[PDB]
RNA sequence: GCAGUCAAGCGUUCAUAGCGACAUUGCUUUUUGAUUCUUCGAUGUCGGCUCUUCCUAUCAUACCGAAGCAGAAUUCGGUAA
RNA sequence: AGAACUGGCGAUGCGGGAUGAACCGAACGUAGAGUUAAGGUGCCGGAAUACACGCUCAUCAGACACCACAAAAGGUGUUAGUUCAUCUAGACAGCCGGACGGUGGCCAUGGAAGUCGGAAUCCGCUAAGGAGUGUGUAACAACUCACCGGCCGAAUGAACUA
């Protein structure tokens, strides 16, 4: 019906600065800095204090108002990600052919290489994305762990790796093999 | 049916020796001129009482000017209308300065949304919602808050000449 | 049904405001379900405790401003999580049954009602010494 | 072979889905509508069938 | 930096006592006050001092000035005049590059031929003394 | 000729994996009819041969989603001429 | 294919429907000036990229009588609306506290105390707390939820209409 004012809040935790101009956002906290282009949305920011900023949509129709909240979340995950930061854990599921997962590199690349997937003489390679770092758990078997400031980039990499192991021409209810995401929390604040 | 005027129409049955002085009947009628008003008075009368104009006469026709035509009001509007497949009753509210103002957006609003031309719409009752918070339709409650203020983002000044020696700004 | 059980409460709230002369507003922030059960036993003799939802009480009280009207100044006290202890036993004994016993790691008074007046439960916890040296320093002022 | 909790983990991706009865889209298990626009977002869903 | 930086667009708001410049019609070019808000596209304005009649007006044929004075919502014509006066709104209007240019524009359009001639001359006169300045440093 | 909607039944169990009765909405113009507008100062017809291009309601091939998909095989569907 | 009344085409140009016998407008000597009809006014194209309130976003939009087609059936797209129910005696959502006594209830048996399971579903104290919604234990524990409340302050749910 066109809601004349509708707005949302973004708490700025102690230790971060978020600066915003022509809807180009930059979040700077402990873990470093992220930026994001929010040009594609008409919303207007306003700072009340160094701990609070508001996002508002004036005279917006429904789907306009929808975009509001998502702006808050996106910016939020910038903040937390640069304070707490994100970390995705996965697991190797395979019922007979052990999945061999190692890091390689050509041209200072860093890829995720996946060998022996269900017996495949092929080798799979998933680019390791910038500012997402790859580790391997020491007690937890067949684990893999992906961490960094940016969910988007950390999530997606985890998803690129799951998606490269997708099982073709078999009944995927029987043949469950793959690298699936098992946990998603922060780097800090316990596990 | 356009720029609206509101009319009182007072009419009656033609007198019979048996019934000299028949009862007088009144309607408030919204039409643009008085001919359509009078014509509307019959349309409705014919549906309520057993009467056509060939057997009745119209006694009076007087315009009802808005009492306080610069006070902003919240209006209750009850309506009966014909869709393509049914006929329906319908309440909606309109914030404006006069009844005559309100009815016109009512008549447009019915076309915009339910595609209802003037012909297919009966105006049941219209009324100034006295106590705010008797307003129920949000899209008017929205304007009732204390110190209501809002901007008008993305100004678009129309141009007088077709070429412009500067890239326009939309800044209000 | 869901109105009956309210006017029911309304009834049995009113009944106490008439029968008992004195009233305890007791805060029960936190405080387990088991605690209150044993404040019932411990007080079963005289007092009765009566717990309720605030908006039901502010309203019922105001709805009783015809008769028993100086229950009106009771209302700036029925905020937060509070409740009612009614009694005809003397002040301190009950308040001390209330404050002290069944305390662990105990529900506490927040304001008291007495014949149209209001104690802070501070003026209740008296010292009698202040009541001794005020009749003494006035006989010393006289002398 | 393959421990219960991973068989489980794998099924979250492979078998706890619902399916559009019209276009066969693999849909989230609690879906109320299909997301594909070709079946006009129908609510005619069914659960992805479980193995033996 | 180490502050959070957020420039927020600082629009002229439509708010009781927002004072507006009328764009089209019999009350064109005149100032009025916004007295009450009808809806997202329509307000109530009154322009007592300048002779513009308390009316419902479509927001489109008005342009918000940056001025604002104190006014109770929906105030009859009279107290607008009282309030507007009190606040010295005309006085603040006149002082603006906006209000001044309009004056210039009308002045220019009022010139006789003979007056246009005279401008030309004096402008020549000023020119000469400028060009030299534009060459001594 | 081709495709739907409803869902009683088939389907060990289970309407809808794959089907689908009573009914019902449609589409097509390579069927056959109905029509008789055009051409009777006329110029054959069928089939094949040869060759090009177009349609898609897809048989194969590419990538997929389903299954009463363990594997193999198949089957239903999507993007696709 | 075939009748009724009338108006047409045929016999008839003109303006509009791009086009076109039959629609709409209007019927015609040779011309000037004005005004209009039906139809139009972004550009082709004469004429406001006029004013006003809504509506709509289509990886197959839609765009004007005759007319150059679309239907049943569907859509948590989005708009307005209806009925029923909840709610200022404070709901809904969200955060927060309590989640107790008979009592490890009866069977059963290595053990099963609310949560393998058969069988019942009672009471007390309550503002409220199931002879238990799940997690969990060898069995207890511990945690959860229903249920009541603290805060908040005006809306909420369900079915439909076009
Ligand atoms: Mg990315
Ligand atoms: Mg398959
Ligand atoms: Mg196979
Ligand atoms: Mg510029
Ligand atoms: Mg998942
Ligand atoms: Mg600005
Ligand atoms: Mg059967
Ligand atoms: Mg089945
Ligand atoms: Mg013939
Ligand atoms: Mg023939
Ligand atoms: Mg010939
Ligand atoms: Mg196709
Ligand atoms: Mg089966
Ligand atoms: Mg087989
Ligand atoms: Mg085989
Ligand atoms: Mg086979
Ligand atoms: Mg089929
Ligand atoms: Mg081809
Ligand atoms: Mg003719
Ligand atoms: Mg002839
Ligand atoms: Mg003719
Ligand atoms: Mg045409
Ligand atoms: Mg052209
Ligand atoms: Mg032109
Ligand atoms: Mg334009
Ligand atoms: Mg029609
Ligand atoms: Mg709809
Ligand atoms: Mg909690
Ligand atoms: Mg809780
Ligand atoms: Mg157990
Ligand atoms: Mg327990
Ligand atoms: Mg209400
Ligand atoms: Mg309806
Ligand atoms: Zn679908």
């Amino acid at each position: 019906m066109k809601y004349i004012q509708t707005e949302q809040q973004i708490e700025v935790p102690e230790g971060v600065t978020v600066s915003i101009k022509s809807r180009i956002v930059k979040v700077v906290g402990p873990r470093g800095t992220l930026t994001k282009n929010l040009k594609h949305i008409d919303v207007t920011f306003t700072k009340v204090n160094n701990q609070l900023i508001k996002v508002a949509v004036h005279n917006g129709g429904r789907k306009h108002v929808a975009a509001l909240r998502t702006v808050k979340s996106l910016v939020d995950n910038m903040i937390t990600g640069v304070t707490k930061g994100y970390k995705y854990k996965m697991r190797y599921v395979y019922a007979h052919f052990p999945i061999n997962v190692n890091i390689v590199e050509k041209d200072g690349a860093k890829f995720i290489e996946v060998r022996n997937f269900l017996g495949d003489k092929k080798i799979r390679n998933v680019p390791v994305r910038d500012g997402v770092t790859i580790e391997f758990s020491t007690n937890v078997k067949d684990e893999i762990v992906l961490s960094g400031n940016s969910v988007e980039d950390v999530s997606q990499n985890a998803a690129d790796l799951q998606q490269i192991c997708r099982v073709r021409n078999k009944d995927i209810r029987k043949f469950l093999d793959g690298i699936y995401v098992s946990h998603k929390g922060f780097i800090t604040e316990d596990l | 049916m356009a720029h609206f005027k509101e009319y009182q129409v007072i009419g009656r049955r033609l007198p019979t020796e048996s019934v000299p002085e028949p009862k007088l009947f009144r309607m408030r009628i919204f039409a643009s001129n008085e001919v359509i008003a009078k014509s509307r008075y019959w349309y409705f009368l014919q549906k309520l009482h057993k009467v056509k104009k060939a057997s009745g006469e119209i006694v009076s026709i007087n315009q009802i000017n808005e009492a306080h035509p610069t006070k902003v009001k919240n209006f209750g509007v009850w309506v009966r209308y014909d869709s393509r497949s049914g006929t329906h009753n319908m309440y909606k509210e309109i914030r404006d300065v006069s009844r005559v103002a309100a009815v016109e957006t009512l008549y447009q609003d019915m076309a915009a949304r339910h595609r209802a031309r003037f012909r297919s719409i009966h105006i049941l009752k219209v009324a100034e919602i006295e106590k705010t918070a008797d307003v129920k339709r949000q899209y008017v409650k929205q304007f009732l808050t204390k110190d209501l203020k809002f901007p008008l983002p993305h100004r678009v000044q129309k141009s007088t000449k077709t070429f412009s020696y500067k890239r326009p700004s939309t800044f209000y | 049904g869901i109105r009956e059980k309210k006017a029911e409460y309304f009834a049995k709230l009113r009944e106490y405001l008439e029968e008992y002369k004195s009233l305890f507003v007791v805060g029960v922030d936190n405080v387990s379900s088991q605690q209150m059960h044993e404040v019932r036993k411990e007080l079963r003799g005289r007092a009765v405790v009566l717990m309720g939802k605030n908006t039901m009480v502010r309203r019922a009280i105001r709805g009783f401003l015809s008769d028993l009207p100086d229950f009106e100044k009771l209302l700036p006290f029925v905020k937060g999580n509070v409740g009612f202890v009614f009694t005809n036993e003397p002040l301190t004994e009950i308040k001390n049954v209330i404050v002290s016993n069944r305390v662990a790691a105990g529900l506490t008074v927040v304001q008291v009602y007495d014949n149209g007046q209001v104690f802070p439960s501070s003026i209740l916890d008296i010292t009698d010494e202040e009541l001794v040296s005020h009749f003494v320093s006035a006989v010393s002022t006289i002398a | 072979i393959i421990e219960p909790s991973l068989k489980a983990l794998a099924s979250k991706y492979n078998c706890d889905k619902s399916v559009c009865r019209k276009c066969y889209a693999r849909l989230p298990p609690r879906a109320t509508n299909c997301r594909k626009r070709k079946c006009g977002h129908t609510n005619q869903l069914r659960p992805k069938k479980k193995l033996k | 930096s180490t502050d959070s930086i957020v420039k927020a667009s600082n629009w002229r708001l439509v708010e009781v006592g927002r004072v507006v410049l009328i764009k089209k019609g019999q009350s064109a070019g005149k100032l009025a006050a916004i007295v009450e808000i009808i809806d997202q596209k329509k307000v109530l304005i009154d322009g007592p001092k300048a002779g513009v009649p308390r009316q419902a007006i479509n927001l489109g044929q008005v342009v918000l000035t940056p001025l604002t004075f104190a006014l109770p919502r929906g105030a009859r014509t009279a107290t607008v005049s009282k309030k507007w006066a009190a606040a010295a709104v005309c006085e603040k209007w006149a002082a603006s590059s906006w209000a001044k240019k309009i004056a210039q524009r009308e002045r220019r359009a009022a010139l006789t031929d003979f007056e246009r001639f005279q401008v030309m001359v004096l402008r020549k006169q000023k020119r000469y003394t400028v060009k030299k300045a534009l060459a001594k440093a």
